[PDB]
């Protein structure tokens, strides 16, 4: 039962590094990909025909 | 009581398949803001009820 | 990017006036019109070739979209010779010389989903023959079309 | 009918009057809308709204409600005169999470949800057992005075009065915040009902009219003094120095000398009748009076600090009033003394100018409080005459006409 | 006149008025344009939005601004105020509740 519990916590830390990268994605994505109804208040930003 | 379900064991018979195609996602509806949305598979939407 | 519309309900593309890439130095009811018109420019060279980043330096600037929605028998003399590079087609019709051809081809269900065979991430090339879910829709009413379309009317080069 | 004139509440606060058209869709008007108040800050010297990442502009009502996109300024409940307010709301687009193991779920998801146990909150529990205690410790010391004359409940009374009221004045002096405050009130409260009893109890012989006269005296003195150093708490305070004041006033006579408790039931029933009408102005007057200030929220400051001390003294007074009808309201009426209808179709008037009365103030407790206190006289009659004179259909009567009386109100409003 | 005739050619009735005024046009607010300048000294561009109005002699506007903090205003809409039907229905049941 020990090693079952050590094993299970090694597993928990590789879940953490996995999400943040995930974040990064979402970010750098969204960040050139917005939803369609917020591009109107975005027309005056230098973001448009990027 | 909460119906909280303890994972099924395969009764040694099978190999694991390391990687299998993926789980469907699942959509959720508003009636005002009548546009869907999704969210995630039901296997795991359940729990933050269930909890 | 040049846009050009191939349609026989214009009150549906009514506040397409407002665009700027719609114009010329543009909208037609059918392929005998637009082959007047446009085709003597367009149809003079080239077949599709499927590029790459690197490769994007070395196209035209000016690529060209098409949408059709008049089913028009008259399109096979460029769907036969393999379309032309630098140009996109999208069929609203779902006519059958466009509609043969899987890996072209986007179904919707009554929910909104749409099926498609897998593509890669990395090559965008299609990795299997069967079909699979792929997106949720996502839409826009026509007000909100021509809302956006006057804002963007707003701003010149 | 046209248009409609509307107060528009933009960027951190500045009001725009603008005449709007009544019928086009909001969403054709909020674009040039926004052009507008940043013509007009502009020209203020202020800066202009602008946009954040992602989101879009919406108009709402000062509640926040957004207006729906494609109706028309007629088609909703918007006049000329309202106000509404013009806001940018961000993007809440993002990914999501999943947890595979249930156990690991379980707990990230629930400690999220949920706040768990601190030393903060550990005080105030703590503070609130040692008031039951002490709460039960005179109840006990009370009830031993009753069988036995000796002087065993003032003197022990007396100790812990100083020991609590020992506590009370270090914790009120030290303390900073409003959660230290609630734990050093709690403790002050704690010390009057002691105190009280202590006196009440020194007198000998058998209890009665002397031994009162004392325990409502110091009772009033003790709450009168707390509210005045303390300035906290003002509505509960309030409400002890009423009972206690006109308790006093009765048992004053009954010491010295009285024909029949009827007589004093009805004098303070009828002095009741007429405070209500009262009640408004010594509240108002009341807030003039000198005390300490501890807000619940330059010259602003002032009126708004009047305004609720103002309003709390009124809840208090009304509650005080009505504990004193309906103590005296139960005890006048009888099921065997003379005409036994007269003081029960009474009663119900007398119920009723309270029911109708509580229209006349807005304040949604003060009302409420108000329309309980009739309910309740209506209830207790009914008891009393269910108790005494008992018969079946004495009870069979009791439960109809309690189950009716309110369901035919409810009915009436709801459907 | 070319509004009036699109109009009816729509089946809308034209735009008509009563009394002492003149016909201008007007911003979203309803404040009416110079009739001197040029919509090239004024800032219209493209794409914008103007109404065509009635300016009748009875009319007044505002023209006044105020400060107060929105954050607040927003909140003291709902931190207190008169009661609400829903609440006495919820109060009503109540009551009823507590009668059996």
């Amino acid at each position: 039962d020990a090693m079952r519990a050590q094993f299970m916590l090694m597993l928990d830390m590789l879940r953490e590094t996995a999400q943040e990268s995930a974040d990064s994605m979402d970010a750098n994505y969204r960040w050139f990909h917005p939803a369609p109804n917020t591009l109107a208040a975005a027309v005056g930003s230098p973001r448009m025909w990027e | 009581l909460a119906g909280i379900r303890l994972p099924v064991f395969p009764s040694a018979t099978s190999r694991w398949v390391f990687e299998a195609r993926p789980d469907l996602p699942t959509t959720v509806v508003v009636s005002g803001g009548s546009a869907p949305v999704l969210e995630g598979p039901s296997s795991v939407r359940d729990v933050l009820l269930q909890a | 990017v040049q846009m050009i519309v191939v349609s026989s309900d214009l009150d549906q593309w009514d506040w397409v006036k407002w665009l700027p890439h719609f114009g010329d130095s543009m909208v037609y009811t059918s392929v005998r019109e637009f082959a007047a018109e446009q085709a003597e420019l367009f149809a003079g060279r080239g077949s599709f070739t499927p590029r790459h980043a690197s490769s994007s330096a070395q196209t035209p600037t000016p690529h060209t979209v098409i949408i059709a929605d008049v089913d028009d028998p008259q399109w096979e003399y460029v769907i036969s010779a393999e379309g032309v590079d630098g140009v996109t087609f999208f069929d609203l019709t779902g006519s059958s010389m466009w509609t043969d051809i899987p890996e072209r081809k986007l179904q919707f269900d009554k929910t909104g989903v749409i099926e498609a065979l897998p593509r890669d991430r990395d090559t965008w090339m299609v990795i299997d023959d069967k079909a699979w879910f792929f997106a949720l829709t996502d839409q826009v009413s026509i007000a909100e079309a021509e809302e956006f379309a006057q804002k963007l009317a707003q701003w010149r080069l | 009918p046209q248009a409609v004139v509307v107060g528009v509440m933009a960027g951190e606060g500045v009001q725009i009057g603008v005449l709007l058209d009544a019928n086009a869709p909001v969403s054709v008007m909020t674009d040039p809308l926004l052009k507008v108040v940043n013509s007009r800050l502009r020209e203020l010297g202020e800066a202009p709204l602008e946009a954040t990442g992602r989101g879009r502009w919406a108009l709402c009502l000062v509640d926040g409600a957004p207006l729906r996109a494609t109706q028309s300024l007629t088609e909703q409940d918007v006049y000329d005169g309202d106000r509404l307010w013009i806001r940018f709301i961000a993007d809440t687009e993002r990914r999501s999470q999943v947890i595979e193991h249930i156990s690991t779920a379980v707990a990230s998801d629930l400690s999220k949800r949920f706040a768990r146990i601190d030393p903060i909150v550990a005080v105030q529990v703590g503070a609130s057992m040692v008031a039951t205690g002490v709460v039960l410790a005179t109840g006990v010391l009370g009830w031993w005075r009753w069988h036995h004359n000796t002087w065993l409940t003032t003197i022990y009374t007396a100790v812990i009065g100083v020991l609590v009221l020992a506590v009370a004045m270090l914790l009120l002096m030290r303390a900073k915040t409003d959660a230290d405050r609630r734990v050093a009130d709690i403790m002050l409260m704690s010390a009057i009902m002691p105190v009280t009893v202590a006196a009440a109890a020194a007198p000998p012989g058998p209890v009665g009219s002397p031994q009162a006269v004392l325990g409502f005296g110091v009772l009033t003195v003790a709450a009168a003094l707390a509210l005045r150093f303390t300035g906290r708490r003002l509505g509960i305070y309030t409400t002890i120095v009423i009972i206690g004041a006109l308790t006093m006033l009765a048992a004053l006579a009954r010491m010295v000398a009285a024909t029949s408790a009827v007589t004093l039931l009805s004098s303070l029933l009828l002095i009741c009748v007429v405070a209500y009408h009262a009640a408004p102005a010594l509240s108002r007057r009341l807030a003039g009076i000198r005390l300490p200030v501890f807000p619940s929220a330059s010259s602003v400051r002032d009126v708004l600090l009047q305004a609720e001390r103002a309003r709390s003294f009124l809840s208090g007074l009304l509650t005080g009033l009505g504990v004193m009808v309906v103590v005296c309201m139960t005890s006048l009426c009888d099921p065997h003394t003379g005409q036994r209808w007269l003081p029960l179709i009474l009663a119900g008037f007398t119920s009723g100018f309270l029911l109708l009365r509580g229209r006349s103030y807005v304040d949604r407790w003060q009302s409420i409080t108000l329309a309980g206190t009739a309910v309740i006289i209506a209830a207790a009659v009914c008891v009393r005459y269910a108790l005494e004179l008992s018969s079946p259909l004495a009870v069979s009567i009791v439960a109809a006409i309690l189950v009716l009386l309110p369901a035919a109100g409810m009915a009436a409003a709801a459907h």
